[PDB]
C-alpha cells in the first residue's frame, strides 16, 4: 500500500485541498456580518 | 556673425567639436603610439 | 415620466431610468411538461440544500478521485505501471 | 561577399575587414546595393561615383527647396489643401511617371 | 472590520477587490491593523514565532520522512561516491512512461528526484545510519511543532500572556539566548558528536539504548575535571580513516589538528567538537553579562549613555538608543537581518571551501545548490534589513528622543553619505565595465594581449598569508621563518597547509584577473544595493521633493505627477529596486561561482582564468556552454532527466518576463481595460446572471509593482537553479 | 440656510444616439450623479462617456456615470460656452443631493457661508511623526 | 474615503480648486493672508486622489496635501 | 437598427441587430437561462444537460486516453468531474452572492417597461434549485453521452 499512498494523496491535497481551500476562502472573502 | 559663433558655441555643437578634435587626438595618438599597456618612459 | 420625448430621468421609475431591465428575461410560463418537470422535481430535490450540496459535492468527488487514482492500474496511467526498464548509471559512475 | 564599406588601420578594428572576396578586405554588407546595380546594369565604378555626385547635387537641390519654400517663397494654406490635385501629381507624375522612367531605364 | 479583512475596516470597507490583496499583504502588519496595542502587537508576534517554528520543524520532518519512506538513504550510506540521493518519490499522474523511466535513480522502483540539498550528507556525519533513525527524527520533529503551536496557542490565552514589559526586557533575554540558546546549544551539539556522530564515524552506532553505557572517550571525564585535556587529542583518526568503520580511526573527540578529512574532503567532526564545544564556553561566558534579577551585570542603556565620546565628533553618542530600540521592533528586525545576512553569506562562503559534511565535498551540485540558496537567501535578508530600517526611521523613529545622538547625526549626512556610496558605485561600474569591455574588443580584435588584466595582489597576498605557495610571496604563514607559522606550527597548520595547498579542494582558489575583475562587480553590486537602500531609509522621512514621508508611510505609490513627478519615491520603491539590484549582485556572485567551480571540477581552469576577463567567454563558455545538456531536456526525439530543469528553466523565464508586464506597464490602461470588460461583462447574455460581489479593479501601483517583482524574482531563481541544477548534473564533472 | 437646493424636474435630455460609455450596475445599485444645464441654442458639445452630442435650447438633462463625468462636463461647459450648471447625485432609493456650489456659487469665490474643514492650522513639517500617535487611529495629520 | 487637509501657508490663488475635477474642495474666507481666503476640503468622500490640487499649489513644498486613505467605490473612479 | 438601449441613449449598451432583435432575442429569451417565470430547477437541469454533453465532447476525443480502450469512459469520467466542479462553483457563488432569504436582486423591469416579477433564480433557494439541476442534468448528460458513444459509435466520427 505504501507505493499506493501517494496515488491516494496526491489526487487528494493537490486537487482537493485547493477545492476546500479555495472555496471556503472565496466564501470568506464574500462575507457579511 | 555674432549669432552664428552664438550658435557654435552651444552645447552640442561645441561638445562634438571638442569630441571631435579629441577624439582625432586620441585616434593619432594610438595610430602613432599604438598597443599601449605600459607607460615605459622612466619605469 | 420615462415616456415623454427625450426624457430618461423619471425620478419615481429609477428601475427605466438606472437601466433595470430584463433584457431577454421572458415571464413566459413553463414550457416543459408537468410530468418530467414533477420527475425532475422529485429526483434533484435532494440537492437543494446548497450547503449540504457543497459537502456531498467535495467529499464524495475527494472519495471517487482517490479510489479512481488508487484501483487505476498502470495501464491508464504510466506513472504506476513503474520504470519497467533497468536504471541508467548517472554521470561520473552515479554520483 | 558584396563589400561596401572598410575601416581604417587604428586600434586592431581592421580585422573587421576581411576576405568578402574579389581580393579586397572590407565589411559584408547585407543592403543589397549589390543587386540593385546589378539589376540597373551598372557593370562599373565610375557609374556609382556620377551617381553620387548628382545625388549630392540633388541634396542641395532639395536643402535650397526647403530653404525656399519656407524663407523666400512659403505656400499658404490654400496649396497644401488642394489635395485633389496633389493626388493626381502624385498619382501621374510621380508614381506613373517615375515607373514609366524606371520602365525605360529598365528596357 | 465586516467583510475578510477583521484587522482593517478601510479594506473591509473598500467594494473593489483591493481589499483581498491587501489582506494578504497587510496581514502580517500587524503595527498597521487596526484598534490594537503594543501588547497584542508584540503577543501576535510571539504567536507567529511559534507557527514559523513549527513550520520549520515541521518541513525537516517531511525531509526526514520522505527520505526514509521514498529515498535510498540506506544505500548512500555504503557506497556514498556511487550512490544517488533521493529527495522524495514523484507520483504526477501527467508522466509518460518516458518520463517514468528517466526519473528512476538512485537505484528505486519508481521515479525520484535527487537530493540536491546535501541532507543527505549532513545527516550521515551526524549520526543517522538507517531509515528508523531518520523516521524517529521526524516523528520527534512533528511533535516539536505540535509542541510549538500548542506554545503559541497558550501563549495568546489572557492567562498566559506577556506584557510589553516582558518583551522589552532586553537584558534578560539577551543574557538567557547567548547562554542557553548559543552556548548549551551547541554545547549539546558536542554532547551529540561526542557520543554519537563521531563514535557513528569510528564505527560502533551509540543509540538511545546504549549512550548511557558507551564511554565517548576511554577515560571518562577524569581528563575533563582533572584539567589533563589534552588525553581527548591522543589518536586524531590518523589519516587512514574510512568515514562509517574504524579501520585507521582513533578514540580522540577533540581536536585541532584542522584541515580537512583525506577520504570525504571535509572537516575533521573532532574539530567541530572541539569548535562547538569552546564558543560554547564563549557563548555561556557572554550570556552572563547583562543585568538581572540578581544584582550584578551590565545596563545596556547605561553602555550606551557611556559610549559618547569627548569631542562632539559623535555628537550625543548612543544616548537615547537603548529607549528607540527596545520600542522598536522594526530596528531590532534590521539589526536581526543584518547579522543574519551576512552570516548566512558566511554559510555560503565557509560551506563552499570548509564543507562539514562527509561527501558534500566531491559531490558538485548540492555544493552549488546550498552556496547559491544561502546567498540569495542573504541577499533578501539584507535588503529586508534595510527596508525594515526605512519601516524603522518612518514609523518608530522619534527626532525628540534621539536628539543630536548618533541616529540623528546620522540623517543630517544623509546627502553625504548618498553622494559618496553613488561615487563609489559609479566608480566600480564605469572602470570594471569600462574593463570587460576593453577585453571584449581586444577578443573581437584578435588581440587578447592586450587586455587589461589586473592581477589581484591582495586576495593572492592573504592566500599567501595562509599557507598557499602558488604566488611566492612567502608572508606570515608561506616563510617558514614567520612567528606566526611558528605558533601554530603544531597544532593545525600541517593539515590546514596540505589543505590548501591541494588544489582539488575548493578553499581558497587560486585566483586570477578575472577573479578581481568580478570581485569589483560584486562590489558595485554591493555598493550598489546599499546605494538605493540607505538613500530610501535615510529618505524614509523625507527629502527636498517628499519632505512629509514620514506621514505618507513606508509604502505608498507616488505622490503624483506635481513638481516634475514622483514615481517611486517611497522608500518601498527604494527596496524595490534594491531587490533588482541585488538579484543581479548574487546573480554576479553565483556565475563567478559556479562557473569557476565548474571549471575546477572538470579540470580546466584555464578556461575560467582566460575566458572570465572578458563578458563574451561568460555568455559562451558559461551560459551557452554549460546550457547544452540542460535545453536538450526534451528533444523532438524523447527526454531525459534533464526535462524537469528544461521545463523550469523555460517556466522562470516565462515569469520573469511576466514581471516586465507589472513593471513596464502601470495602472490606467489595465483600469480602462477593465471598465471594457465590466461594460462586456454586463452586456453580455447569459452572463448578465453573474454578477462579480467585489468591483474588479487594476492592481494598485504598489501592488503590481510587488507583483512584478515576485514574478521576476521567483524567474531569476528558479532559471538559475534549473540551469545550475542540471549543468553540474548533466556531468557531475 | 441661504441657498436651498434645486429639485431637478422630469428635463428633457440631449440629442445622443447612444453610447457604450453611459450607466451601468453602479446606477442600478448605487448613485448616477445626474447633471442640468441651460443652453441658449441647440449647439453641439463632447460628452465625457465618448461621443458628440447635441445639447437641446433650453434646459438639459443627463445622468452620466458619476462625479467626474458631470464635473468635467460643465467645467467644458462653463469655460467654452459660458453657462450655469449644477448637478446632483440620485441614491437608488430615490434621494436627490444636490453638490456643484453648495451656496449658489462656484467653489472659487470664497463667499462667506462655508465652514472651513480639512484646516490644520500649522505648516506642512510641524505634523508630528508617526511614533508619536502610534497605536492610535489618527494617522499623522489629525494630531 | 481620502484625507484632504489645508494648510495654513496657502495665499487663496483658488488653483488648487479650479483644478479639482471632483468638487472636493471650496475657498473659505480667512485672516491669514493678502487675499483673506483659504481652500477647505468639505467633500474628501468625492475626493479620488488625483492631486491636480497638490499639483497647482505654489507655496514652498504645499499647502493643499492629499493623504491616500480608505478606497472606497468613488474614490477608486468606478463607473461600475 | 442600433438605437440605444431602449432608446436610452445614455445607459451603457445598444440595440443594435446582435442584441435586440426579432431572432436574437427571441432566442436569448427562450432558453433556461432566461425563464424568469419557471422555477430555476428546471431551468438547471436544462442547462446541466446541455454542458453534460457539450464537456464530454472534448474528453473522450481530445485527451490523455483518447486513443486508447479507456477513452470514452474516462473522458466521461472527466467530464462528470467537471461537473461536479461547476457544481462546486455554482454553490459557493449562490452562498456568496446573496445570503439566505432576501428578495431576488434581478430586475423587476423589462423593455416594455412592465413592473414584472423579479427572478427568483437571484435568490439562495432559487440558485440552490438552479445549482442542484446543474448538477443532476449534467451527470446524466455525461452518461448519456457515454451511452450514445457505446451504442452509436458507428455514425459519429471517430478519427
Ligand atoms: C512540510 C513538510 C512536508 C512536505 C513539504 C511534504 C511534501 C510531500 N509529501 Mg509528505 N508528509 C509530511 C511532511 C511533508 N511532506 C509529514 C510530516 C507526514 C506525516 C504525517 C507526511 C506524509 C506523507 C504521505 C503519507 C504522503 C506524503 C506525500 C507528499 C507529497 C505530496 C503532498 C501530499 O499529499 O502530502 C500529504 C502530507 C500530509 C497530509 C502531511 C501534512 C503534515 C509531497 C512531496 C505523498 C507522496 O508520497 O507523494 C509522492 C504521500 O502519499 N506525505
Ligand atoms: C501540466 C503541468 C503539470 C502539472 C499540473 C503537474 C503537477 C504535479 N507535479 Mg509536475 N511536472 C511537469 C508538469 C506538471 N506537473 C513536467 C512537465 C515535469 C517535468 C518532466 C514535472 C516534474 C515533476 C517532478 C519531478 C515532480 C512533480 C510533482 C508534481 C505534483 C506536485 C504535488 C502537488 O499537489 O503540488 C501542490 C502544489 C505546490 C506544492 C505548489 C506550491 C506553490 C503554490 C502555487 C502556492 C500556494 C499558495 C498558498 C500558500 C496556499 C493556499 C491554498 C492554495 C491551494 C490556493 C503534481 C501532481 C512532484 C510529485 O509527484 O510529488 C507528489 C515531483 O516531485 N512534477
Ligand atoms: C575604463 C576602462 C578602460 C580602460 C582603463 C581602458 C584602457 C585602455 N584601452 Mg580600452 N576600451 C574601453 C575601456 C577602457 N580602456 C572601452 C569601453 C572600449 C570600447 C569603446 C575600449 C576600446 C579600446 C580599443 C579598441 C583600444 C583600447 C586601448 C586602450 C589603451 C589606451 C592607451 C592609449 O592609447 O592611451 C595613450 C594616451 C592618450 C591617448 C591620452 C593622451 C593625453 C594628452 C596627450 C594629454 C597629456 C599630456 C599633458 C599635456 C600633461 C603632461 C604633463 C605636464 C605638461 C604637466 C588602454 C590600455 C587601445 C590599446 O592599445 O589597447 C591596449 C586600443 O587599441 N581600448
Ligand atoms: C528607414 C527607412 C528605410 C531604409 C533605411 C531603407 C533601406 C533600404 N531599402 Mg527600404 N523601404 C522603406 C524604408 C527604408 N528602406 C519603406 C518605408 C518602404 C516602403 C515604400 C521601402 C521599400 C523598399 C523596397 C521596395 C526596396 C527597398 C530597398 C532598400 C535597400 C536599398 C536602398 C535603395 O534606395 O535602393 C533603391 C530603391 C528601390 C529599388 C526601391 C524602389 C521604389 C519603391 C518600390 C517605391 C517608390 C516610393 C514611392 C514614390 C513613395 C511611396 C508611395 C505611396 C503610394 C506608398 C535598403 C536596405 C530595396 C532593396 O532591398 O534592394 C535590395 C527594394 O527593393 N525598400
Ligand atoms: C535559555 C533560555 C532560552 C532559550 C533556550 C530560548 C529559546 C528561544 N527563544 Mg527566547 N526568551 C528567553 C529565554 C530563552 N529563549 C527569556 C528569558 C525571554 C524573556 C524576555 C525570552 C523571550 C523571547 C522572545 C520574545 C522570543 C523568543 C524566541 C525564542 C526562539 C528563537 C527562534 C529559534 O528557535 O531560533 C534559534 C536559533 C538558534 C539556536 C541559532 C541561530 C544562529 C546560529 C549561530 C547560526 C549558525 C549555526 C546553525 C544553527 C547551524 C545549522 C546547521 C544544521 C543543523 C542546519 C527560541 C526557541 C522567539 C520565538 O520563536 O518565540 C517562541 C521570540 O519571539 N524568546
Ligand atoms: C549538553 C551536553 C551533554 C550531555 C547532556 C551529556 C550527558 C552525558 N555525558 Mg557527555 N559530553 C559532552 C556533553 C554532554 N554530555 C561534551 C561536550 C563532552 C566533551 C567534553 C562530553 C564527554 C563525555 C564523556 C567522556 C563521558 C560523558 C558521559 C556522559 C553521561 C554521564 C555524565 C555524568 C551523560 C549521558 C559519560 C558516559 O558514560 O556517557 C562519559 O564517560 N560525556
Ligand atoms: C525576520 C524576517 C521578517 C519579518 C518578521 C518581516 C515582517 C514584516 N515585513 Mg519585512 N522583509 C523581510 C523579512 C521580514 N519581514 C525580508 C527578508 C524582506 C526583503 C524581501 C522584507 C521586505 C519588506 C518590505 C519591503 C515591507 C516589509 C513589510 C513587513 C511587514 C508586513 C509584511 C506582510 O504582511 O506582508 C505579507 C506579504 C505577502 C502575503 C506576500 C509577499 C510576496 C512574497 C512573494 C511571498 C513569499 C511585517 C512587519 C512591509 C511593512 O512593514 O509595511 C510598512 C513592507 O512594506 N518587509
Ligand atoms: C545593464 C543594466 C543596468 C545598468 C548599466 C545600470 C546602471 C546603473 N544603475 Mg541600475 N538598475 C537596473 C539596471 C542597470 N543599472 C535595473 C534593471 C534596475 C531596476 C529598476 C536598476 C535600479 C537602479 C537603482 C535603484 C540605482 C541604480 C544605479 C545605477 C548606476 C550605478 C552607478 C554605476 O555603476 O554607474 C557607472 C555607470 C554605468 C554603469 C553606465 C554604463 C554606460 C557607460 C559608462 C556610458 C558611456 C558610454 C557612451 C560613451 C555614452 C554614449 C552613448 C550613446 C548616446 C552614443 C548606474 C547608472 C544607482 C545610482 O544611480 O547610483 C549612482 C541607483 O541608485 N540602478
Ligand atoms: C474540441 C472540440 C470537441 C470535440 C473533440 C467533440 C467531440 C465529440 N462531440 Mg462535441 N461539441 C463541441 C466540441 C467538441 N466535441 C461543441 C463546442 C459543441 C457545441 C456546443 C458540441 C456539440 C456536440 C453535440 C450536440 C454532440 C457532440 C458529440 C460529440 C462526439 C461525436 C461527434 C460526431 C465526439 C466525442 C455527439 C455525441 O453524442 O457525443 C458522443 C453529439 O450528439 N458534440
Ligand atoms: C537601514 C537601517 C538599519 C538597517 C541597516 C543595515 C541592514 C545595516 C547592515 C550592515 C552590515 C551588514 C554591516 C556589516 C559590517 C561588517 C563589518 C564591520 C566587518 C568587520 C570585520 C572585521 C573587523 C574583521 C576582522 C578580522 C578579520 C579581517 C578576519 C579574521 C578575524 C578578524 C576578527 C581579525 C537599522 C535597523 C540598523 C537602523 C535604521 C537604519
Ligand atoms: S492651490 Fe494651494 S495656495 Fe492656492 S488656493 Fe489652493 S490651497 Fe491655497
Amino acid at each position: 500500500t505504501f507505493n499506493n499512498l501517494p496515488s491516494i494523496f496526491v489526487p487528494l491535497v493537490g486537487l482537493v485541498f485547493p477545492a476546500i481551500a479555495m472555496a471556503s476562502l472565496f466564501l470568506h472573502i464574500q462575507k457579511n456580518k | 556673425m555674432r549669432d552664428l559663433k552664438t550658435y557654435l558655441s552651444v552645447a552640442p555643437v561645441l561638445s562634438t567639436l571638442w569630441f571631435g578634435s579629441l577624439a582625432g587626438l586620441l585616434i593619432e595618438i594610438n595610430r602613432l603610439f599604438p598597443d599601449a599597456l605600459t607607460f615605459p618612459f622612466f619605469s | 415620466k420615462y415616456g415623454d420625448k427625450s426624457v430618461y430621468f423619471d425620478l419615481e421609475d429609477l428601475g427605466n431610468t438606472t437601466g433595470q431591465w430584463d433584457v431577454y428575461g421572458s415571464d413566459a410560463p413553463s414550457p416543459y411538461n408537468p410530468l418530467q418537470s414533477k420527475f425532475f422535481e422529485t429526483f434533484a430535490a435532494p440537492f437543494t440544500k446548497r450547503g449540504l450540496l457543497l459537502k456531498f459535492l467535495i467529499l464524495g468527488g475527494g472519495s471517487l478521485l482517490t479510489y479512481v487514482s488508487a484501483n487505476s492500474t498502470g495501464d491508464v496511467l504510466p506513472i504506476k505501471r513503474g520504470p519497467q526498464e533497468p536504471p541508467k548509471l548517472g554521470p561520473r559512475g552515479k554520483l | 561577399g558584396p563589400s561596401a564599406q572598410v575601416v581604417w588601420p587604428i586600434v586592431g578594428q581592421e580585422i573587421l575587414n576581411g576576405d568578402v572576396g574579389g581580393g579586397f578586405r572590407g565589411i559584408q554588407i547585407t543592403s543589397g546595393f549589390f543587386q540593385i546595380w546589378r539589376a540597373s546594369g551598372i557593370t562599373s565604378e565610375l557609374q556609382l561615383y556620377c551617381t553620387a555626385i548628382g545625388a549630392l547635387v540633388f541634396a542641395a537641390l532639395m536643402l535650397f527647396a526647403g530653404w525656399f519654400h519656407y524663407h523666400k517663397a512659403a505656400p499658404k494654406l490654400a496649396w497644401f489643401q488642394d489635395v485633389e490635385s496633389m493626388l493626381n501629381h502624385h498619382l501621374a507624375g510621380l508614381l506613373g511617371l517615375g515607373s514609366l522612367s524606371w520602365a525605360g531605364h529598365q528596357v | 472590520a465586516l467583510r475578510f479583512p477583521r484587522f482593517s475596516q478601510g479594506l473591509a470597507q473598500d467594494p473593489t477587490t483591493r481589499r483581498i490583496w491587501f489582506g494578504i499583504a497587510t496581514a502580517h502588519d500587524f503595527e498597521s491593523h487596526d484598534d490594537i496595542t503594543e501588547e497584542r502587537l508584540y503577543q501576535n508576534i510571539f504567536a507567529s514565532h511559534f507557527g514559523q517554528l513549527a513550520i520549520i520543524f515541521l518541513w525537516t520532518s517531511g525531509n526526514l520522512f520522505h527520505v526514509a519512506w521514498q529515498g535510498n538513504f540506506e544505500t548512500w550510506v555504503q557506497d556514498p561516491l556511487h550512490v544517488r540521493p533521493i529527495a522524495h518519490a514523484i507520483w504526477d499522474p501527467h508522466f509518460g512512461q518516458p518520463a517514468v523511466e528517466a526519473f528512476t535513480r538512485g537505484g528505486a522502483l519508481g521515479p525520484v528526484n535527487i537530493a540536491y540539498s546535501g541532507v543527505y550528507q549532513w545527516w550521515y556525519t551526524i549520526g543517522l545510519r538507517t531509515n528508523e533513525d531518520l523516521y524517529t527524527g521526524a516523528l520527534f520533529l512533528l511533535f516539536l511543532s505540535a509542541l510549538s503551536l500548542i506554545g503559541g496557542w497558550l501563549h495568546l490565552q489572557p492567562k498566559w500572556k506577556p506584557r510589553v514589559s516582558w518583551f522589552k526586557n532586553a537584558e534578560s533575554r539577551l543574557n538567557h539566548h547567548l547562554s542557553g540558546l548559543f552556548g548549551v546549544s551547541s554545547l549539546a551539539w558536542t554532547g551529540h558528536l561526542v557520543h554519537v556522530a563521531i563514535p557513528a564515524s569510528r564505527g560502533e552506532y551509540v543509540r538511545w539504548n546504549n549512550f548511557l553505557n558507551v564511554l565517548p572517550h576511554p577515560q571518562g571525564l577524569g581528563p575533563l575535571f582533572t584539567g589533563q585535556w589534552n588525553l581527548y587529542a591522543q589518536n586524531p583518526d590518523s589519516s587512514s580513516h574510512l568515514f562509517g568503520t574504524s579501520q585507521g580511526s582513533g578514540t580522540a573527540i577533540l581536536t585541532l589538528l584542522g584541515g580537512f578529512h583525506p577520504q570525504t574532503q571535509s572537516l575533521w567532526l573532532t574539530d567541530m567538537a572541539h569548535h562547538h564545544l569552546a564558543i560554547a564556553i564563549l557563548f555561556l561566558i557572554a550570556g552572563h553579562m547583562y543585568r538581572t534579577n540578581f544584582g550584578i551585570g551590565h545596563s545596556i542603556k547605561d553602555l550606551l549613555e557611556a559610549h559618547i565620546p569627548p569631542g562632539g565628533r559623535l555628537g550625543r553618542g548612543h544616548k537615547g538608543l537603548y529607549d528607540t530600540i527596545n520600542n522598536s521592533i522594526h530596528f531590532q528586525l534590521g539589526l536581526a537581518l543584518a547579522s543574519l545576512g551576512v552570516i548566512t553569506s558566511l554559510v555560503a562562503q565557509h560551506m563552499y571551501s570548509l564543507p562539514a559534511y562527509a561527501f558534500i565535498a566531491q559531490d558538485f551540485t548540492t555544493q552549488a545548490a546550498l552556496y547559491t540558496h544561502h546567498q540569495y537567501i542573504a541577499g533578501f535578508i539584507m535588503t529586508g534589513a534595510f527596508a525594515h530600517g526605512a519601516i524603522f526611521f518612518i514609523r518608530d523613529y522619534n527626532p525628540e528622543q534621539n536628539e543630536d545622538n548618533v541616529l540623528a547625526r546620522m540623517l543630517d549626512h544623509k546627502e553625504a553619505i548618498i553622494s559618496h556610496l553613488s561615487w563609489a558605485s559609479l566608480f566600480l561600474g564605469f572602470h570594471t565595465l569600462g574593463l570587460y569591455v576593453h577585453n571584449d574588443v581586444m577578443l573581437a580584435f584578435g588581440t587578447p594581449e592586450k587586455q587589461i588584466l589586473i592581477e589581484p595582489i591582495f586576495a593572492q597576498w592573504i592566500q599567501s598569508a595562509h599557507g598557499k605557495t602558488s604566488y611566492g610571496f612567502d608572508v606570515l604563514l608561506s616563510s617558514t621563518s614567520g612567528p606566526a607559522f611558528n605558533a601554530g606550527r603544531s597544532i593545525w597548520l600541517p593539515g590546514w597547509l596540505n589543505a590548501i595547498n591541494e588544489n582539488s579542494n575548493s578553499l581558497f582558489l587560486t585566483i586570477g584577473p578575472g577573479d578581481f575583475l568580478v570581485h569589483h562587480a560584486i562590489a558595485l553590486g554591493l555598493h550598489t544595493t546599499t546605494l538605493i537602500l540607505v538613500k530610501g531609509a535615510l529618505d524614509a522621512r523625507g527629502s527636498k521633493l517628499m519632505p512629509d514621508k514620514k506621514d505618507f508611510g513606508y509604502s505608498f505609490p507616488c505622490d503624483g505627477p506635481g513638481r516634475g513627478g514622483t514615481c517611486d519615491i517611497s522608500a518601498w520603491d527604494a527596496f524595490y529596486l534594491a531587490v533588482f539590484w541585488m538579484l543581479n549582485t548574487i546573480g554576479w556572485v553565483t556565475f563567478y561561482w559556479h562557473w569557476k567551480h565548474i571549471t575546477l571540477w572538470q579540470g580546466n581552469v584555464s578556461q575560467f582564468n582566460e575566458s572570465s576577463t572578458y563578458l563574451m567567454g561568460w555568455l559562451r563558455d558559461y551560459l551557452w556552454l554549460n546550457s547544452s545538456q540542460l535545453i536538450n531536456g526534451y528533444n523532438p526525439f524523447g527526454m531525459n532527466s534533464l526535462s524537469v530543469w528544461a521545463w523550469m528553466f523555460l517556466f522562470g523565464h516565462l515569469v520573469w518576463a511576466t514581471g516586465f508586464m507589472f513593471l513596464i506597464s502601470w495602472r490606467g490602461y489595465w483600469q480602462e481595460l477593465i471598465e471594457t470588460l465590466a461594460w462586456a461583462h454586463e452586456r453580455t447574455p447569459l452572463a448578465n446572471l453573474i454578477r462579480w460581489k467585489d468591483k474588479p479593479v487594476a492592481l494598485s501601483i504598489v501592488q503590481a509593482r510587488l507583483v512584478g517583482l515576485a514574478h521576476f524574482s521567483v524567474g531569476y531563481i528558479f532559471t538559475y537553479a534549473a540551469f545550475l541544477i542540471a549543468s553540474t548534473s548533466g556531468k557531475f564533472g | 440656510g441661504f441657498t436651498p437646493p434645486q429639485l431637478d424636474p422630469n428635463t428633457p435630455s440631449p440629442i445622443f444616439a447612444g453610447s457604450t460609455g453611459g450607466l451601468l450596475r453602479k446606477a442600478q445599485v448605487e448613485e448616477f450623479y445626474v447633471i442640468t444645464w441651460n443652453s441658449p441654442k441647440e449647439q453641439i458639445f463632447e460628452m465625457p462617456t465618448g461621443g458628440a452630442a447635441i445639447m437641446r435650447e433650453g434646459p438639459n438633462l443627463l445622468k452620466l456615470a458619476r462625479k467626474e463625468q458631470c464635473l468635467a462636463l460643465g467645467t467644458r461647459l462653463r469655460s467654452k460656452y459660458k453657462i450655469t450648471y449644477q448637478f446632483y447625485r440620485v441614491f437608488p432609493n430615490g434621494e436627490v443631493q444636490y453638490l456643484h456650489p453648495k451656496d449658489g456659487v462656484y467653489p472659487e469665490k470664497a463667499n462667506p457661508g462655508r465652514e472651513g474643514v480639512g484646516l490644520n492650522m500649522r505648516s506642512i513639517g510641524k505634523n508630528v511623526s508617526p511614533i508619536e500617535v502610534k497605536f492610535t487611529g489618527k494617522q499623522s495629520y489629525d494630531l | 474615503s481620502h484625507s484632504v487637509k489645508i494648510y495654513d501657508t496657502c495665499i487663496g490663488c483658488t488653483q488648487c480648486v479650479r483644478a479639482c475635477p471632483t468638487d472636493v474642495l471650496e475657498m473659505i474666507p480667512w485672516d491669514g493672508c493678502k487675499a483673506k481666503q483659504i481652500a477647505s476640503a468639505p467633500r474628501t468622500e468625492d475626493c479620488v486622489g488625483c492631486k491636480r490640487c497638490e499639483s497647482a499649489c505654489p507655496t514652498d513644498f504645499l499647502s493643499v496635501r492629499v493623504y491616500l486613505w480608505h478606497e472606497t467605490t468613488r474614490s477608486m473612479g468606478l463607473a461600475y | 437598427v442600433v438605437q440605444p438601449i431602449n432608446g436610452d441613449p445614455f445607459i451603457g449598451s445598444l440595440e443594435t441587430p446582435v442584441t435586440s432583435s426579432p431572432l436574437i432575442a427571441w432566442y436569448l429569451s427562450n432558453l433556461p437561462g432566461y425563464r424568469t417565470a419557471v422555477n430555476p430547477l428546471l431551468r438547471g437541469v436544462e442547462v446541466g444537460l446541455a454542458h453534460g454533453f457539450f464537456l464530454v465532447g472534448p474528453f473522450v476525443k481530445a485527451g490523455p486516453l483518447r486513443n486508447t480502450a479507456y477513452a470514452g469512459s474516462a473522458g466521461s469520467l472527466a467530464a462528470a468531474g467537471l461537473v461536479v466542479i461547476l457544481s462546486m462553483c455554482l454553490t459557493i457563488y449562490g452562498i456568496s452572492s446573496f445570503k439566505e432569504g432576501e428578495p431576488s436582486i434581478a430586475p423587476s423591469l423589462t423593455l416594455t417597461g412592465r413592473k414584472k416579477q423579479p427572478d427568483q433564480l437571484q435568490t439562495a433557494d432559487g440558485w440552490a434549485k438552479f445549482t442542484g439541476g446543474f448538477f443532476f442534468g449534467g451527470i446524466s448528460g455525461v452518461t448519456w453521452a457515454y451511452f450514445l458513444l457505446y451504442v452509436l459509435d458507428l455514425p459519429y466520427f471517430v478519427k
